[PDB]
């Protein structure tokens, strides 16, 4: 993360970190939404003009996790994966648009103090919530600043931008199935997501229920905290039905 | 089921140091 700072121990319980097994590195941030199902972005798994197709015998889960370095007996548990779901419709040659991947673990992991799972949105949450103006929250162990990694989780609070400011700031054809944050030039305050920060949550507590829910997938973006430059986040409720049949199916 | 709802946070009443910002950012 970009312009954040180290989060509280447990304050983001659902956070799981994307590994490569063979060698064993960081690819992205992930998210528990259930005992078994772990939800990541696509491109993180799939990426065809970089040689990029992760099987699931390719990967490795770790959740529970503070410091990347510091390794804590029962607090912190690694998982492998039985099987990966990738977006049918999931555009990479073009903008990234349905950006969004479900990872079944091999077996479920016991909730506590730290491994907890994040609620997905509804019909009126996210319809109430996903608003320009309203902050959100970005977590992630990717780099400190554009091209440097952290020791403990990052975290970083950024504000919904209006759909038409986002459209302006690319040259990439934006989808009902995204949507931006970040601060404006003028705003006076800064932070983005980095690489490594992707596939990995951002996050909202609701006025209503007070419980954290899953509206972006930190998805894309050109730099990181670049001046007129917003991060680019999956709609998980524009995908939600689609969440459904494979958890349903699978 | 009982999502969205932090074992050291909202379970134990306490809020995080941050948290306020977002719920202020609905006003
Ligand atoms: C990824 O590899 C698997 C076999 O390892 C194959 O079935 C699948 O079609 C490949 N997809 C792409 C886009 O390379
Ligand atoms: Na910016």
């Amino acid at each position: 993360i970009v312009e954040g700072s180290d989060a509280e121990i447990g304050m983001s319980p659902w956070q799981v970190m994307l590994f490569r097994k063979s060698p064993q590195e960081l690819l992205c941030g992930a998210s528990l939404i259930s005992d078994r199902w772990v939800l990541t972005a696509a491109h993180c798994l799939l990426y065809p003009p970089w040689d990029k197709n992760f099987t699931e015998n390719d990967l490795l889960v770790r959740i529970g996790k503070h410091s990347r370095t510091r390794y804590e007996r029962n607090i912190e548990k690694i998982s492998m994966l039985e099987k990966i779901y990738i977006h049918p419709r999931y555009n990479w040659r073009e903008n990234l648009d349905r950006d969004i991947a479900l990872m079944k673990l091999k077996k479920p992991v016991a909730f506590s103090d730290y491994i907890h799972p994040v609620c997905l949105p509804d019909r009126e949450t996210a319809a109430s919530l996903l608003q320009a103006g309203y902050k959100g929250r970005v977590t992630g162990w990717g780099n400190l600043k554009e091209t440097g990694q952290p020791s403990v989780l990052q975290v970083v609070n950024l504000p919904i931008v209006e759909r038409p400011v986002c459209k302006d700031s690319t040259r990439i054809r934006i989808t009902d199935n995204m949507f931006c944050a970040g601060y404006k030039p003028d705003e006076g305050k800064r932070g983005d997501a980095c690489e490594g920060d992707s596939g990995g949550p951002f996050v909202m507590k609701s006025p209503f229920n007070n419980r954290w829910y899953q509206m972006g997938i930190v998805s894309w973006g050109e730099g990181c905290d670049r001046d007129g430059k917003y991060g680019f986040y999956t709609h998980v409720f524009r995908l939600k039905k689609w969440i459904q049949k494979v958890i349903d199916q699978f | 089921a009982d999502c969205g709802l932090r074992p050291l946070f909202e379970k134990k009443s306490l809020e995080d140091k941050t948290e306020r910002e977002l719920l202020e950012s609905y006003i």
